[PDB]
RNA sequence: CGGUGAUUGGCGCAGCCUGGUAGCGCACUUCGUUCGGGACGAAGGGGUCGGAGGUUCGAAUCCUCUAUCACCGACCA
RNA sequence: CCGCCG
RNA sequence: GCUCAACGGAUAAAAGGUACUCCGGGGAUAACAGGCUGAUACCGCCCAAGAGUUCAUAUCGACGGCGGUGUUUGGCACCUCGAUGUCGGCUCAUCACAUCCUGGGGCUGAAGUAGGUCCCAAGGGUAUGGCUGUUCGCCAUUUAAAGUGGUACGCGAGCUG
């Protein structure tokens, strides 16, 4: 359940360190973002060599989550951290070029394909 | 140091600028001094060639 | 915008406007609009209504305004209380009763006078009609 | 040379601003010349002027080589704006930015002026009463309407004064030899008359016709 | 907004108030001094008084508005 | 006494 | 012998502050809200000069003209001064339609997408933050859309202050 103002880790290696969400998007009111949600994001923390700077305006995507996700038998698979790959600001590709940490099956599709086949586990 | 009045200039360039300096005249892009050839003095002292006394 | 040079008094009495008119034939062209309502007719509407005819006639004839305003109609000015004295002299109005003949033409054929004297009173509040003129 | 040439050519020349020189000359000079084609043929007076000559202020007799820059624009004394009502004023009534009175507890005075010509936006919010804050944003639409009228002129007439000015030495124009020769040449038509003396006293209209005739084809 | 007080030479000011009667300083022009420039002398010009309309024989001046400029007040809820 | 500049 | 000119002249002789205030009264008289009106404001319509390459009327619409609403700024003082608690926020709303979205159309300077304008339609929906006490506004990022108004400028015997 990320929400606005919600501190997120990054979990490509795209330079940001720290990400905060702005904006969840698709849908007015809407409350929270999953696992599979485009969120806007602002970079409060990134590494001196990284492809973006700290203070930029653009978009993520949620790859874990504390509350977890559910399978459709009841399982709950819960991380330790939320983490986000950060896409492009509209072409929504992601920045990096590696991921760290494992994902989840609620990235299969074409775009989230894209951002799977580097993932190191599912 | 910058002039007090270019300090004018920055300040009313900051507050709704105008940047006067483009309705400034155009200088030509060479030299408008006064040129004048030599005098006798010059010329009669000009040593030129140097060309050694027999 | 016609205008007093040089009234007597700068402002006047509001007044009534009973009665009938008295210019209530056509004695300078041949033509006429004629007023079948009361009312008054401002500067402004006035010289609306000549550049209506003169535009529709394309300079051709003559054309006769038979009234001047005369008449300073003063306002006071908002948000402001009343009393206090009088308001400023804004607009100056002829009054006009019915039968009053506000405008002439000559020199035009009868149907283009028609057309131009209805592109003349579309810009002035009183009801108007068409009138030619007669001989005694 | 100039003042000789527009009286013979029936001008009026208006002398706007002058300052004289200390020992001789000017230092400055700022004309108005009122003709029906004056800047048609002005234009031909745009960069500096060359002159070689003695110097009778000199006493050794050396060359003296001179250097006189003209900067020749139009006048236009246009002044004709009067107001923008043809577009939409888009206007707004609302309660002004202020503490210590009843304009926050009762009513609103403010008056905001938007406009679709370069977007003008201005604020009265001072005045007790509305309708004379709709009078006075009204004196301050104008108030800078006219002033963006300026800048726009002002910005048209700096295009004016930054055509050609890049150029090396054909920014020379009009050497004005007299001591070793003396021959009147221009420099971007390539013409000449040997008799400086009769240039001098206003017969630039060759150099003009030239100039035209060389920038028209 | 009104109240109140000003617009006089190219500039800064008088004169206005008391109806006839526009001057001061700088500046400008010419001459002089000086190698020349300034400084300094000596001569000379300079405005029809913001605009318009009335009072009167007569208005820069007295009123009347219109414009411009600056000061003062624009309050209590 | 006053006498600046090029 | 009195510009006792506040000119039927209280004395020969007299200015202010009060948010530290107090009494007797007034809705005879103001501030808020209601009422009446509608100058103003807003919304609509009439005429058509013109713009629109041509062409007034796709879209605008000068000079002028006629209304509606009560809707801004006002005007008047009719109710209340033996008391009708203001602005803004919160919570909870309800109505109007001069409709922001979705829905149905005509024209288009409507190829399609996307629009423009007008007609019908009120069932449902109609942001979150930064700044500021702010309503508003500006900005950031969204959204199908982030409607305009009425309700004591809805709502303090509901809360804040």
């Amino acid at each position: 359940m990320i929400q606005e103002q919600t501190m997120l880790n990054v979990a490509d290696n795209s330079g940001a360190r720290r990400v905060m969400c702005i904006k969840v998007l698709g849908g007015s009111h809407r409350r929270y973002a999953g696992v599979g949600d485009i969120i806007k994001i602002t970079i409060k923390e990134a590494i001196p060599r990284g492809k973006v700077k700290k203070g930029d305006v653009l978009k993520a995507v949620v790859v874990r989550t504390k509350k977890g996700v559910r399978r459709p038998d009841g399982s709950v698979i819960r991380f330790d951290g939320n983490a986000c790959v950060l896409l492009n600001n509209n072409s929504e590709q992601p920045i990096g070029t590696r991921i760290f940490g494992p994902v989840t099956r609620e990235l299969r599709s074409e775009k989230f394909m894209k951002i799977i086949s580097l993932a190191p586990e599912v | 140091a910058k002039s007090q009045a270019k300090k004018k200039r920055g300040h009313r360039l900051r507050n709704g600028g105008r940047d006067v300096l483009l309705s400034r005249g155009s200088t030509p892009s060479f030299s408008t001094h006064g040129r004048m050839t030599k005098s006798k003095k010059e010329i009669l002292n000009k040593r030129k060639h140097k060309n050694p006394y027999d | 915008m016609l205008q007093p040079k040089r009234t007597k008094f700068r402002k006047m009495h509001k007044g009534r406007n009973r009665g009938l008119a008295q210019g209530t034939d056509v004695s300078f062209g041949s033509f006429g609009l004629k007023a079948v309502g009361r009312g008054r007719l401002t500067a402004r509407q006035i010289e609306a209504a000549r550049r209506a005819m003169t535009r529709a006639v394309k300079r051709q004839g003559k054309i006769w305004i038979r009234v001047f305003p005369d008449k300073p109609i003063t306002e006071k000015p908002l948000a402001v209380r009343m009393g206090k004295g009088k308001g400023n002299v804004e607009y100056w109005v002829a009054l006009i009763q019915p039968g009053k003949v506000l405008y002439e033409m000559d020199g035009v054929p009868e149907e283009l006078a028609r057309e131009a004297f209805k592109l003349a009173a579309a810009k002035l509040p009183i009801k108007t009609t068409f009138v030619t003129k007669t001989v005694m | 040379m100039y003042t000789r040439w527009g009286e013979r050519r029936g001008f009026k020349v208006e002398t706007l601003d002058y300052l004289p020189g200390d020992e001789a000359g000017i230092k400055s000079v700022t004309l108005l010349i009122k003709g029906h084609n004056a800047y048609g043929y002005l234009k031909a007076e745009k960069g500096v002027h060359r002159l070689v000559r003695i110097s009778p202020f000199d006493s050794s007799g050396r060359r003296h080589t001179s250097f006189v820059s003209c900067e020749v624009m139009p006048e236009f004394n246009d002044e004709i704006d009067i107001d923008i009502r043809t577009e939409d004023i888009k206007v707004d009534t609302y309660r002004a930015s202020g503490a210590g009175g009843p304009h926050v507890n009762t009513t609103d005075s403010a008056v905001r002026i938007t406009h679709l010509p370069t977007n003008v936006v201005v604020t009265c919010q001072t005045e007790r009463s509305q309708i004379k804050n709709r009078e006075r944003a009204m004196k301050m639409l104008k108030a800078k309407l006219y002033q963006r009228r300026i800048e726009e002129q002002q910005a048209e007439l700096d295009e004016i004064r930054g055509e050609q000015k890049e150029i090396g030495w054909g920014s020379q124009i009009r050497s004005y030899v007299f001591h070793p020769y003396s021959m009147v040449k221009d420099h971007r038509t390539n013409t000449e008359m040997g008799n400086v003396q009769a240039v001098m006293d206003g017969d630039i209209d060759t150099f003009i016709d030239a100039y035209l005739r060389s920038k028209l084809s």
